[PDB]
RNA sequence: CUAAGAGUAC
């Protein structure tokens, strides 16, 4: 009766965007980015790749409520480093690693004969 | 699998719950309370089937 | 350069491999994508013309939605939501038909091999119900006493396991790391001796056992994950892994595109 | 910045208690006959055994330069130089009691996130310790 | 249905009928009775 | 088993119980 | 509810990828709170879970009759022979991050009943509606849009 | 709705499912579970009623009850257990999990605390992260049994300026107890800050317990062989003492305690012996249980369970009593037809020497059923009578 | 009622193994565990999916059809 | 007792309750259907003309 | 069960022996050619007896035959039982698990539970959803609830195969984890 | 519609 449609887990609704960025006032050079129609699958990966960065002072994420498929991600970097740039670098690193893994798995599978 | 043991009254399945009672033709002796002038009462609920 | 993979076993439905030189987050994200995010074909809509069976209409519709269907070329199919047709067309759906009658004095079994594709597949490799057993009969959809009939038409769209588990091609995914507990990510419950009471995993043979005298290594991270991916049958298991990686990469690329466009 | 205190102690006892990663050690100063120490240490991260000589220092800051936490902690960047570079086991805590054990002896209590330390000795060299935050540095 | 077809009701003295008596052994279920007002009064064979 | 007059075991009593429920049923009292 | 008076409603539902999983990829159908166990002392629930795990592994049927000489020791030995921890604990991994859970989880099959009390037969709200003819007060019952 | 706290003003949050949703901490004043309980909602229809509902009946204003001048809401269930596990001395948290837990606190000021251990690896302690939730400026000092200014057992509690100096946080600190953290915070900073503290503690501890995990199993009710042997020896010694007292009474050598008959004194002695036997066996079993035992962990945190639960599940269920007496001779001079006449032995009159782990013999099962039936009957009669008295 | 199409927990397709399972039990006189292992059901989720099924549809098939053609 | 000391009322709801660790202490989760059924009368003011018009 | 002197063995023993069990087994297997041996045959030959509460006052009952009839290193895992140290039995319980009713006979390991939990389950299993009859499709009942996939219990009692619970189950075997996962 | 009864949830 009150159950929401399942496609609301991954389909953007009317009048909302995938990302929204809000400057954070608690600490300098920090932003909070709300990802809509996303969950842990993306958040944990992005956060860890951000934490691999050396100029990122703080990186965390949280899913405030399981009912809604959205999560908040707080990023704070050193002075002179745009947190949006940090997010871009983390995403580019993730894509490069996944491409390398896809290539390696394809090569390893082609080496098989019993499949 | 239906086991029966019920009636069909106006299309409704009706079951008779077993009603518990005290047995008849048995002498039972009971002590009475202090205020009452009778101390013990032996009674039988006589009945003939 | 990057994450390294070495696969132990390969089959038609199972691939057992080792994923080394990779972060725990990346391995877990890949596992989650394989479980939930890979597109697949499955029956979505059912029009029941005749049903004199002993099963309810939505009972059979639910069973039909759970029938695995070939999804090799599912990328060439469109989602019904972003197709310009009215309800369903040939660019976004596959139409199957089931028509069974109880003409035999014995029970007649309605299998998934009886499903017949009516729409024009346009050369794609989608729609055919997946047959695995040796007898050649697929899933046991229903049973018919003599004289009973079942006529119905199914429309199958592409979907993901997030919308409904019937679109999941992944079945179970074994996932393990650090079999010897050298990272001390668990504290083993025990009564007398933890080592004796906890059976060793099969992957313990692939790592060096701890020396029992060395100090705890506080700098070591988690890598070298042993993963075993099973396939329901909708797509080959190697394609399951490859499409999971592709889907995760597409998600991250979409994040980048949105960030750049805004 | 400058070491508020420093000495060399010998450990006489290590008590695991009910813990698996933390042990409480009692130590006696090898030079002074009245300075003694009790300290909880993450033995998993820094093993300690009985009859072990430990150089123990209490400082007000880790930067080599003199003092000019209220500032957010940051991961140590490559090339950063700090007092901790000269020691093996560094903790950061707060003083929470200055007990007067006797006429000459005073004891100072420190808490490093729940790991407790009690340093007792004559007040002539423990005077530098005051009610504030302090770094405890240990080298074997 | 099976439980309903084997149900006994006791209409409701100075006794304590709600208690599970010793003599109830093997004749009525030691643990099967409503939690409401009927506790102990309604029994099952 | 082989001996006809051997004493029964705790496992044997279920056979007896089965026979009872073959002749009586669950609602024997109502019908009776 | 289980067969031991462990009634409860569904708090939330998680998809498979969010549930904790064992090394074999098995995820639970249900997760119940540990705190339901100690106060209620439903040991039979745990014993039945262990016996069900053994029976599902071996293909037999667990004989859970009351006054038999079946002990947790024997069930544990049989479970150990099958290659699992004798007390039913399994090393599980957090669904969100994939990291090992510091604590091992009691895990196994258990028989549950769906009870007749569903929330959709109980939810009821009333702004304004039919009034009783005598007292001019709201009528009684959700079947009558009562107050 | 037996008291004013069972009717409180809440703020609406519209959610997409068919049940009312409420914080775990507020269930105690409502006496509400989630095993099918239903609750009612009333909407004020005017600004005056709205205003006085928000300013007099609001949940934060009800935190400290006039009933016993102590808070009525506290940390309960998972969070309680979790917090005890989080504040142990052993608990240490790495940088990534620390950043997550810090971000999970809504009002966190945005500064990362200096880790308790800086070298060779930056580690934070559980107390350090939990102290972020506690508002700045709170002081608390409680001394448990045997705690000194140094805590060898880590018991007691010392919090200075909102930082936990020492002590394992458990029921006595964050439960609905007088002088606890809830009481101090509400009396110092106000009800709003206390409600915010509830939220912060719940969020952080729930996240940590999510990523740490907690379970319980059948193995948690098992004591090793030597402890079981000692428990059996204790039970046997108690049965021997009961037999000796029975022999003295049968020889008539027992003298009646003044104010009671011979049989009453004998029953008192037997019941005392069996009760202390169950207590001793339970104490042995509890001592045997390791700190990793999950039932022991829940008892120590105080979230659920007690010593008697451990004793009954692992050592011995104990003496079953009906109407305050041992099981009566329902048959002529015997409790069941499986015993001889005039048998006053512990097993005859309802002593359950087996634990729930071992299982009950048929006689013990029936006697336990009689005890449970007495409990249920008492529940029904009690609720009726207490309702009338309360009205 | 009738054998489920997929295992509830993991999602392995077990609706095509009911007839093979019965054939193994009857024709080959295998015990349940060996038959389940032979069919490829290794996780105990699938094993309980197939082992505990009760095929009620047979009973439903005994009654004469309501609408007979 | 049945009609004066206590009586049935309008603008009331009832349903099953669930726990939510992600709700504040003073918050209550309300089903969307119930929120759509129960109503509050807000007087039209220059301060709330816009949002009330939008709701209408 | 009836117990007599049985002078041949020199001690009390059940009147029933392996031969009667064999005949009952043969009759049951034939039902699923020999002379029929039914419960009435046991009744007529003086093998079993009907006892009410009044007659039960004047008899001694053995709980189980194998442990209480024969005249007198043990497994520590087994529960403690007393021999009663008395050999004058007149009857033997056919099976102690038969003291339970229809609803309580479904509980697995009821002797390892607190009694109020058994009472709660007895009350709550009548509200369990299963298949009440196989002909539900031809009955126009006011309300009917049916599971799609009833499953027989993995842990099952011996008494529940007389209650047809395996034929008409009212539940499912769900994979359950006991964990403080998310606080929900 | 009204009334009576039965079963039931916390
Ligand atoms: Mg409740
Ligand atoms: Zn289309
Ligand atoms: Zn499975």
């Amino acid at each position: 009766m009150n159950a929401p449609d399942r496609f609301e887990l991954f389909l953007l609704g009317e009048g909302e965007s995938k990302l929204k960025i809000d400057p954070d006032t608690k600490a300098p050079n920090a932003v909070v980015i709300t990802f809509e129609k996303e969950d842990h699958t993306l958040g944990n990966l992005i956060r860890a790749e951000l934490l691999n960065d050396r100029k990122v002072l703080f990186a965390a994420y949280k899913v405030e409520h399981p009912f809604f498929a959205r999560f908040k991600l707080r990023i704070q970097t050193t002075e002179g480093y745009d947190p949006k740039d940090a997010l871009k670098n983390a995403c580019n690193s993730i894509i490069n690693k996944l491409g390398a893994l896809k290539t390696n798995f394809e090569t390893e599978w082609n080496l098989q004969t019993l499949a | 699998f239906d086991m029966g043991g019920y009636f069909i009254i106006n299309g409704s399945e009706k079951v008779l719950i077993a009603q518990e009672r005290s047995a008849g033709n048995i002498v039972q002796v009971f002590k009475k309370a202090a205020p009452s002038p009778i101390s013990h009462v032996a009674e039988i609920r006589s009945a003939l089937e | 350069e990057g994450p390294q993979v070495k696969i132990r076993e390969a089959s038609k439905d199972n691939v057992d491999f080792i994923l080394s030189n990779v972060d725990l987050a990346m391995a877990n994200s890949l596992r989650r994508v394989m479980i939930a995010e890979i597109p697949t074909l499955a029956i979505d809509s059912v029009e029941v013309e005749t049903n004199t069976t002993v099963l309810a209409d939505e009972f059979i519709a639910h069973r039909l939605g759970l029938i695995p269907l070939q999804s090799m070329d599912i990328e060439q199919l469109e989602y019904s939501r972003d197709c310009f047709c009215e309800d369903h067309c040939d660019k976004c759906s596959v139409v199957l038909t089931l028509q069974a009658f109880g003409e035999s004095e014995s029970t007649t079994n309605v299998y998934s091999k009886d499903l017949v594709i009516v729409s024009n597949l346009m050369g794609r490799n989608i729609g055919h119900p997946i047959i695995q057993d040796k007898e050649g009969n697929g899933v046991l959809i229903c049973k018919l006493r003599k004289g009973q009939e079942l006529k119905l038409t199914c429309v199958a769209k592409k979907g993901i396991a997030k919308e409904h588990a019937k679109w999941g091609p992944a079945a179970a995914i074994e996932f393990e790391y650090d079999p010897w507990n050298k990272l001390k990510h668990t504290d083993y419950w025990y009564e007398q001796d933890s080592a004796k009471e906890w059976p060793q995993s099969k992957n313990c043979e692939y790592e060096d056992p701890p020396n029992e005298g060395d100090p705890f290594d506080y700098k070591a991270q988690a890598d070298t994950f042993y993963m075993n991916v099973e396939s329901v049958g909708s797509i080959p298991v190697d394609q399951v892994v490859v499409r999971g990686i592709d889907t995760l990469q597409k998600k991250v690329a979409s994040i980048l595109l949105a960030l750049t466009q805004m | 910045s400058n070491t508020l205190f420093d000495d060399i102690f010998q450990v006489s006892e290590v008590d695991p208690g009910r813990y698996n990663k933390v042990c409480r050690i009692e130590a006696a100063s090898t030079t002074q006959d009245q300075c003694k120490l009790t300290l909880d240490i993450n033995v998993e991260l820094f093993p300690v055994a009985a009859q072990d000589s430990l150089t123990v220092t209490i400082a007000s800051s880790l930067n080599l330069e003199d003092t000019p936490a209220t500032r957010s902690w940051r991961p140590p960047q490559a090339g950063d130089r700090s007092l901790a570079d000269d020691y093996d086991y560094v903790m950061y805590g707060t003083a929470y009691k200055f007990e007067e054990v006797s006429k000459d002896l005073i004891a100072v209590y420190y808490s490093f996130g729940g790991l407790l330390m009690r340093l007792e000795g004559n007040y002539r060299n423990l005077n530098n310790l005051k009610q504030e935050n302090a770094y405890l540095l240990i080298r074997r | 249905t099976l439980s309903h077809l084997r149900r006994t009701n006791t209409p409701i003295k100075l006794a304590k009928p709600r208690q599970l008596h010793n003599t109830h052994w093997g004749l009525v279920c030691p643990a099967e009775t409503p939690e409401g007002q009927a506790c102990g009064l309604v029994k099952n064979l | 088993f082989e001996d006809e007059s051997a004493p029964i075991t705790a496992e044997d009593s279920w056979a007896v119980i089965s026979a009872f429920f073959r002749e009586k049923g669950l609602v024997s009292q109502q019908l009776d | 509810a289980s067969r031991h008076g462990q009634k409860g409603t569904i708090g939330i539902t998680y998809r498979r990828e969010d549930m904790p999983f064992t090394a074999e990829g098995i995820v639970p159908d249900l997760i119940i709170n540990p705190h339901a166990i100690p106060s209620r002392m439903t040991v039979a629930h745990l014993i039945e879970c262990l016996l069900s795990k053994v029976a599902a592994l071996s293909g037999n049927e667990g004989d859970a009759s009351p006054f038999t000489d079946i002990t947790v020791e024997g069930i544990s030995k049989l479970l150990r022979e099958h290659g699992y921890q004798s007390r039913g604990f399994e090393v599980m991994y957090n669904g969100h991050t994939g990291k090992k859970l510091m604590a091992q989880i009691f895990f196994g099959p258990t028989y549950y009943q769906r009870l007749r009390h569903m929330v959709d037969d109980k939810i009821h709200a009333r702004a304004r509606g039919p009034m009783q003819v005598l007292t001019r007060q709201p009528v009684e019952g959700r079947s009558r849009d009562g107050g | 709705s037996l008291h004013k706290m069972s009717m409180m003003a809440h703020r609406v949050k519209v959610i997409p499912y068919s049940t009312f949703r409420l914080n775990l901490s507020v269930t105690s004043p409502y006496n509400a579970d989630f095993d099918g309980d239903e609750m009612n909602l009333h909407v004020p229809q005017s600004e005056e009623t709205r205003a006085e509902l928000s300013q007099l009946c609001a949940v934060p204003l009800q935190i400290v009850s006039p009933q016993s001048n102590k808070p009525c809401m506290g940390i309960v269930q998972d969070t309680l257990c979790g917090i005890r596990k989080l504040t142990l001395r052993d608990t240490f948290i790495e940088l990534d999990q620390v950043l997550n837990m810090l971000y999970w606190v809504p009002d966190w000021d945005g500064v990362i605390p200096t880790p308790a251990i800086i070298k060779p690896k930056p580690l934070w302690s559980g107390k350090q992260i939990l102290s972020v939730a506690i508002p700045n400026g709170i002081h608390l000092q409680r001394f448990d049994e045997g705690t000194t200014l140094l805590s060898p057992k880590d018991n007691g509690m010392l919090i200075i300026d909102g930082q936990i100096i020492f002590g394992v946080v458990e029921k006595k600190t964050v439960g609905s107890s007088n002088g606890g953290l809830i009481h101090v915070v509400t009396r110092e900073k106000g009800p709003q800050v206390c409600a915010k503290l509830f939220g912060n503690i719940q969020k952080v501890v729930n996240f940590w317990l999510l990523h740490n995990g907690f379970s319980t199993g059948i193995g948690d009710t098992i004591a090793d062989g030597p402890t079981m042997r000692e428990i059996t020896e204790t039970i046997a010694e108690a049965k021997k003492k009961v037999l000796d007292v029975t022999k003295e009474a049968q020889a008539n050598l027992l003298t009646a305690k003044h104010g009671m008959t011979l049989r009453e004194s004998f029953e008192d002695n037997v019941v005392r012996f069996l009760n202390e036997a169950r207590d001793k066996a339970g104490r042995l079993a509890e001592v045997n249980l390791k700190d990793l035992n999950n039932v022991k962990q829940m008892v120590m945190a105080g979230s659920k369970g007690s010593f008697i639960n451990i004793a009954q599940m692992s050592a011995c269920v104990g003496q079953q009593s009906v109407e305050g007496k041992r099981i009566a001779f329902g048959f002529v001079d015997r409790t069941l037809p499986h015993f001889s006449k005039d048998d006053y032995s512990p097993e005859s009159k309802g002593f359950v020497e087996n634990s729930y782990l071992r299982g009950l013999t048929p006689q013990e099962f029936f006697f336990h059923a009689m005890g449970g039936r007495e409990g249920l009957i008492d529940t029904a009669v009690k609720t009726a009578e207490t309702g009338y008295i309360q009205r | 009622m009738i054998v489920p199409v997929r295992c509830f927990s993991c999602g392995k397709v077990v609706g095509d193994k009911w007839e093979s399972y019965l054939n193994l039990l009857q024709e080959d006189e295998l015990d349940e565990g060996t038959a389940l292992s032979r069919l490829g059901l290794k996780r105990y989720c699938c094993r309980r999916m197939i082992l505990t099924h009760v095929d009620l549809i047979e009973k439903f098939l005994r009654y004469n059809p309501l609408e007979k053609r | 007792r049945g009609n004066l000391m206590g009586k049935r009322v309008d603008f009331s709801a009832r349903t099953v309750i669930s726990g939510d660790p992600n709700l504040e202490l003073d918050q209550v989760g309300v089903p969307k259907s119930i929120a759509k059924t129960l109503t509050y009368p807000e007087v039209v003011t220059p301060y709330n003309i816009d949002r009330l018009t939008q709701l209408v | 069960f009836i117990v007599e002197d049985d002078e041949s063995l020199g001690h009390k023993e059940l009147k029933v022996r392996k031969g009667h069990i064999a005949k009952l087994m043969a009759t049951e297997y034939q039902d699923i050619d020999v002379e029929e041996y039914t419960w009435s045959s046991l009744l007529n030959e003086g093998l079993v007896e009907y006892i009410d509460a009044e007659e039960e006052e004047s008899i001694l009952i053995a709980m189980q035959p194998e442990d209480l009839e024969p005249a007198e290193d043990v497994d520590p895992a087994k529960r403690i039982r007393v021999s009663h140290h008395a050999t004058t039995f007149t009857h033997c319980e056919i099976h102690p698990s038969m003291i339970l009713g229809v609803a309580a006979s479904i509980i697995p390991f009821p002797d390892h539970n607190q009694s109020p939990r058994n009472t709660y389950q007895s009350a709550m299993g009548k509200q369990a959803m299963g298949v009440f009859l196989t002909n539900y499709n031809v009955r126009m009942d006011t309300m009917a609830n049916i599971l799609y996939y009833p499953q027989k219990p993995l842990g099952t009692t011996r008494a529940m195969e007389y209650l047809k619970f395996r034929e008409l189950p009212a539940g499912q075997n769900a994979i359950v984890a006991i964990a403080c996962y998310s606080g929900y």
